[PDB]
RNA sequence: CCUCCGCAUAAGCCUGCGUCAGCUGACAAUUAACAGCCCAAUAUCUACAAUCAACCAACAAGUCAUUAUUACCCUCACUGUCAACCCAACACAGGCAUGCUCAUAAGGAAAGGUUAAAAAAAGUAAAAGGAACUCGGCAAAUCUUACCCC
RNA sequence: GCUACCUAAGAACAGCUAAAAGAGCACACCCGUCUAUGUAGCAAAAUAGUGGGAAGAUUUAUAGGUAGAGGCGACAAACCUA
RNA sequence: GCUAAACCUAGCCCCAAACCCCACCUUACUACCAAACCUUAGCCAAACCAUUUACAUAAAGUAUAGGCGAUAGAAAUUGAUGGCGCAAUAGAUAUAGUACCGCAAGGGAAAGAUGAAAAACAAGCAUAAUAUAGCAAGGACUA
């Protein structure tokens, strides 16, 4: 959970337990070429990997052999009008590596006018002979 | 929006919106007299007579509504002519594109005299709010699914599960999956 | 020299580098040798239900009737869980109806809060 | 020759200009007070 | 696994994907606490589908197919997360009176504003905590002048934005 | 000594519907009572026996409004996918388009039909053309000779305030080619690139 | 160049709406009222010269004894250094003596 | 043809020649083992440099250590990781610590094209003479004595 | 964050000669004797050559300290953000 | 005919009335370890400067103070519905305390103009370089 207080754990307590988890996860086509069993996830950046490991295994029932974890910066070079930076949010990306030789690939996602177009079918572009002569009239 | 953004015919954040209006347009406010929300009496559907410009007098259908600027844009009236689709070469196909009227300009029209109306928000014992011709009395009306493999069902939405208790979701959760904790949450210091 | 751009951890030199966060939660503490000792309870553990057999979804269908928002009150708990009892047990001490004196000993403390949302 | 004085570390810039350091001192929570009243974005270096 | 981050495969490539309606808050008012806790996990898988589904279309430079459905499952969230916060609120006030769950303290701070400073957890009492010691919750007099100022700061604002509504009123008047 | 003086920056840093597609069913020049119906139902009031007077009327006043460029009146008088055609070519440019009495009276040839309407009339009508340039300079037809006009107008309506306004003129293929240009022109061959060779 | 190109908005000014019609009503108020009632009274305007005429240094005085208290701080700051420079001034500059 | 350099770390900056389509917008990217981020107390310990540490040599006397008890089962979290880069108003002949490479396997291009006027800068060569120049052997070339003032 | 001085804990000093050197020749490095160029310049003090030191009172990275009727100063009235 | 020219409202000025989720003092915006109160000075005037020098009405610039001089100065007593404002070099610095500049305190900008609907004439030059001689013009002249 993000944007929230978490009990303060003292020696011999209860399990820290969340109950409507906060984190939303993106599933992002890698960049560059990445082993089969790898998947690239942007993370909200308050989650650990420990916390991203706990979530597909449960959410998503998901065996998780390792995670690992960076932080992209984003640009704040683009200015505006008023020549203010613009901040790219920073975020967070996770590679998930999967257990039991599971392999992973990114599916490949996204395999009046009719007026117009029969009046551009019915141009009739003014032919060379006319000389820019109007031919609507008949005579 | 920006302050002072001049409300236009393009929705307001549309392609041709953006472009009319970048960030750093600083256009001269347009004044607006200022109908209340109750006041207003011009709603999307209404029959509609013109009262000035070309097409004076002829009755028709508003289409759009845009408040912020005291507009009503009937359908197919009040039109002139603009080409679509101009390429460099094409020279485009005319089409009549209407102009924005003010309530000033339009007036409503009774469903059956068929003439234009001045019109009062009386208020009726069953028709708690609903407008009223003044002129010639009678109400004018104000106009005007096959569920998806993640959409409920009506009974499932409306089913009342709930059961009102003096339990935290979070304890009735950990009795509903029988979770098990023993330890007790020491005391902490807050300040 | 940048003032504006807000301070994060990959700014200053290797020790700030490592000394500031970007605001995840702690999950246990370092000993002699710089070993990090993870604690499992401080660890969130997501509590997440079974939702085989589960029959609602995340939409719902627009033919579903309108209705007037009523946000739930106080009052309102009271009297949808508390006064068929009191008024049951009256017509015929009030930890017997719910009512809890403190909220020490409680798993789940309602002030100060101790559990994750 | 000259023209280089500013040698940046951001070490020395947050131990001379930081908010604790501008608090540590009633002229600090001073000179933070004016920033503030003047409505500078940046109130401490 | 992880085909819960995609739609379904035969809405791959759909130009629109048909959607109900996001719930309300007075529907998942009647929903019990188990299902409102297994709704939420069924929202957020929905979500990340979602989210999933808009950073691709980015990433394709294509239109997100039927982007309003994202906005229906975060207001659903959002609806789920106020009736529960509300049905917290009114345990906690039955039960203790509070009507804030974190506590607080409205305090002066060194520069005089008066904040709602919300507490932390401690192992160790205040007077023991060595960085709270450190930070100061009182006004010393120097700070006096600069609240005046920003108070006359504030009625200078005030005062013109009111004369200008005025302003702008009687123009209106004129004109109409 | 003296610091040199810097200006600000920014100073430096300155940068800059009520028509169809064409013809339901085109009319091949050398059974319609159900689309009669289908308008009359919808009108309420209407004549065939006096449609081509008006039709004729109509056809008269807009190319009389042509020649003026009373592109208000010809917005009225026909169609918008018929008033590029009638306008466009002719701006920057006077027409002294003329009437004279026709030879055989016109009369309507077939009609058909959110709805619209379409009646398709014949006219062999007589008329006179002279189109100059923008400089006043004849360059089509005699002002003053008249030539004889075979002409299949289809106009539309619209099926509530909608009249009757010309849509489209059908030419036949076996219509006679029309009159000469006045001004010789050139038609240039394939601008070949150095690599490419005349076939 | 420093002239407009345009004729400006018409400026139509009402001769008789009501300020003007009825102006300087009650200026005799005194002398037709037994003088109940001085004329500077019906003199709506600052607190500190209702009534009372004087040149900027006088006025910046009288401002200062009436509202000084009331004035914000760099109002009262600004007026304080009006005072001073104006007192230097009319006391120490001038053609005549 | 040049190689002042170059490659990394540090410091600094913060996406600042990756892809795509029109410098601008979008898309992507830096994955910890390297580094940072440490230590339960109470007392108690510790004279004998370094210098290849061995002769020897010292003086300016020097950078490195525990114990005795009592506590103590959760182990791999977080953050840096890009670049043609920073400080000099600049694609500035300047400033910029350290390790290797001691001239490179790495990195680069002094000439936009033409002509070959004066004047100007840098360089090479010079008949005979060799300081006659000049305030002064300044500069250049050679590899040169002896003596004064401070 | 320059510079004067200082504090803590670091780093650099090829090669040769002499032996233990505030020694000699001479790299890196520091400095800036003289000349020429430049003089709105590459540079608000630089470039090329030449030159002084280059195991020491040396040079230098990092953090800290001394603040203006003051600091610091191998006194040049030097330096303390051109 | 180019550069350009213009514009009217964004707002502002003076009054009156009225009193106005989470993170963050550690290297701020970082979840979680054993102490405040203390005379203002000076410029400036005295033609220097040294004592000294201002910070409702009426009494009254009076009594008084004062290198008795520059100047300072009471009290008793008296009773007390808006714009002959600005209109983009103006009016707030303000489109903004932003851009930018400085290590920091701090300094601190500029500018916009169509329409009911966009879902419709400065300078400088060019047209058109130039003719002996001259503060460039005046008297003139057919020129
Ligand atoms: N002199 C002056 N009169 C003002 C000012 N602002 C408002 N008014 C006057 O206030 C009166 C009442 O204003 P309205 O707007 O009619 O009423 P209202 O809102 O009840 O007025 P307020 O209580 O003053 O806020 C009018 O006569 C205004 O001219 C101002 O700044 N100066
Ligand atoms: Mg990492
Ligand atoms: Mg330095
Ligand atoms: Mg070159
Ligand atoms: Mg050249
Ligand atoms: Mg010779
Ligand atoms: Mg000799
Ligand atoms: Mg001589
Ligand atoms: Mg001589
Ligand atoms: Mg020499
Ligand atoms: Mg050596
Ligand atoms: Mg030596
Ligand atoms: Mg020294
Ligand atoms: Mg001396
Ligand atoms: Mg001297
Ligand atoms: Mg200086
Ligand atoms: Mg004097
Ligand atoms: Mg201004
Ligand atoms: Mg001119």
């Amino acid at each position: 959970a993000r944007n929230v207080v978490y009990p303060l754990y003292r020696l011999g307590g209860p399990q820290l337990r969340v109950f409507r988890t906060n984190f939303f996860i993106q599933l992002v086509r890698p960049g560059v070429a990445q082993p089969e069993d790898t998947v690239q996830f942007r993370i909200p950046m308050e989650m650990t990997r420990v916390d991203l490991r706990n979530y597909l295994e449960g959410i998503y029932n998901v065996p998780v052999a390792a995670v690992r974890t960076r932080v992209q910066h984003g640009s704040n070079k683009r200015r505006d009008h008023r020549n203010v930076r613009i901040k790219k949010p920073d975020y967070k990306v996770a590679y998930v590596q999967l257990a039991h030789g599971q392999t992973f690939t990114f599916p490949d996602l996204f395999p009046l006018y009719s007026m117009l177009e029969e009046e551009r079918q019915q141009r009739q572009s003014s032919d060379p002979r006319r000389g820019g002569v109007p031919s609507w009239f008949g005579l | 929006l920006p302050p002072h953004y001049r409300y236009g015919m393009s929705p307001p954040g549309s392609v041709a919106d953006k472009r009319k209006n970048p960030p750093w347009i600083r256009r001269r406010p347009v004044v607006v007299e200022p109908i209340s929300d109750e006041d207003w009496y011009l709603f999307c559907g209404d029959t509609v007579e013109i009262l000035e410009g070309k097409d004076a007098g002829k009755q028709g259908k508003v289409v759009q509504v845009i408040r912020q600027r005291n507009w009503v844009v009937v359908g197919g009236l009040n039109t002139h002519y603009r080409y679509i689709g101009k390429t460099m070469d094409y020279r485009g196909t005319m089409i009549p594109s209407e102009a924005p009227l003010l309530h000033r300009q339009v007036k409503l029209v009774d469903p059956m005299d068929r003439k234009p109306t001045e019109i009062e928000w009386r208020f009726t014992e069953a028709g708690e709010r609903v407008r009223v011709s003044t002129r010639s009395g009678r109400i004018i009306p104000k106009p005007e699914w096959i569920d998806g493999p993640k959409d409920t069902s009506v009974e499932d939405a409306l089913e009342r599960t709930y059961v009102p208790c003096l339990k935290t979701l979070q304890e009735e959760v950990m009795e509903a999956m029988g979770i098990k904790e023993t330890r007790k949450y020491k005391k902490v210091y807050w300040y | 020299a940048d003032r504006m751009s807000k301070w994060t951890s990959k700014r200053g030199p290797r020790s700030f580098r490592g000394r500031k966060g970007r605001g995840a939660k702690g999950i246990g503490f370092l000993t002699s040798g710089w070993r990090f000792v993870q604690i499992k309870e401080m660890v969130p553990e997501f509590v997440v239900p079974d939702l085989t057999g589960f029959k609602l979804k995340p939409y719902v269908s627009y033919l579903a009737p309108e209705s007037e928002e009523t946000p739930l009150t106080a009052a309102q708990l009271f009297s949808e869980a508390v006064a068929p009892a009191i008024e049951k047990d009256f017509k015929d001490n009030l930890e017997k109806y719910g009512f809890e004196p403190t909220q020490e000993g409680k798993l789940f403390q309602l002030y100060p809060r101790n559990f994750l949302r | 020759a000259r023209g280089n004085e500013y040698q940046p570390s951001n070490i020395k810039r947050k131990n001379k200009h930081g908010w604790v350091r501008r608090l540590s001192t009633p002229a600090g929570v001073q000179v933070i007070l004016r920033r503030m009243l003047k409505g500078r974005k940046s109130l401490s270096h | 696994g992880l085909e819960e981050f995609f739609d379904d495969p035969k809405n791959w490539g759909q130009e629109k994907v048909k959607s109900g309606a996001a719930w309300t808050c007075q529907q998942l008012r009647n929903k019990s606490n188990e299902d409102l806790h297994k709704l939420w996990y069924v929202l957020l898988k929905e979500r990340n589908m979602l989210l999933t589904l808009e950073q691709e279309a980015k990433r394709q430079r294509l239109p997100m197919p039927s982007p309003e459905r994202l906005d229906k499952v975060v207001d659903s969230m959002d609806a789920l997360d106020k009736v529960v916060q509300e049905r917290e609120d009114a345990l906690r006030l039955l039960q203790t009176g509070q009507e804030r769950a974190r506590p607080g303290a409205w305090r002066r701070d060194i520069f005089g504003r008066i904040i709602w400073h919300k507490f932390k957890q401690w192992v160790i009492p205040w007077h023991l905590n060595k960085r709270y010691n450190r930070k100061r919750f009182f006004a010393l007099p120097y700070v006096d002048h600069f609240l005046r100022l920003e108070r006359e700061k504030r009625a200078r604002i005030k005062a013109r934005k009111e004369n200008l509504e005025r302003k702008k009123a009687k123009i209106l008047l004129k004109k109409f | 000594f003296t610091p040199p003086i810097y200006q600000p920056k920014f100073k430096t840093e300155k940068e800059f519907l009520a028509c169809t597609a064409g013809i339901f069913d085109a009319y091949v020049p050398p059974a319609s009572q159900v689309s009669i119906r289908r308008i009359k139902d919808y009108d309420a009031n209407f004549k065939i026996k006096d449609f081509p007077e008006k039709a004729k009327d109509i056809f008269i006043e807009a190319h009389l409004c042509l020649n003026n460029s009373d592109h208000d009146r010809l917005h009225t008088l026909v169609t918008e996918h018929c008033f590029p055609d009638m306008t466009w070519d002719i701006k920057y440019k006077t027409v002294r388009w003329s009437f004279v009495e026709s030879l055989e009276p016109s009369h309507v040839v077939q009609v058909r039909c959110n709805v619209y309407g379409q009646i398709t009339v014949r006219m062999h009508t007589r008329q006179t053309l002279a189109i100059y340039d923008r400089f006043g300079r004849l360059m089509y037809g005699q002002e003053d000779v008249p030539k004889d006009v075979l002409e299949y107008v289809v106009f539309e309506k619209q099926l509530p305030y909608g009249s009757w306004r010309m849509h489209t003129k059908i030419v036949p293929p076996w219509a006679p080619p029309k009159q000469p240009i006045l001004k010789t022109v050139m038609i240039p061959g394939p601008q070949l690139k150095p690599e490419e060779e005349y076939e | 160049i420093g002239i407009r190109l345009t004729l400006p908005p018409p400026k139509v000014v009402d001769r008789w709406n009501e300020k003007r019609a009825m102006f300087g009503v009650y200026d005799n108020i005194g002398i037709l009222g037994n003088f109940e009632k001085h004329p500077k009274e019906l003199i709506r305007g600052p607190i500190w010269l209702r009534g009372w005429k004087g040149n900027e240094l006088q006025r910046c005085i009288r401002k200062r004894k009436m509202v000084g208290s009331r004035m914000f701080a760099d109002d009262l700051h600004n007026l304080n250094k009006r005072i001073r420079y104006l007192y230097k001034h009319f006391n120490r500059h001038g053609k005549f003596r």
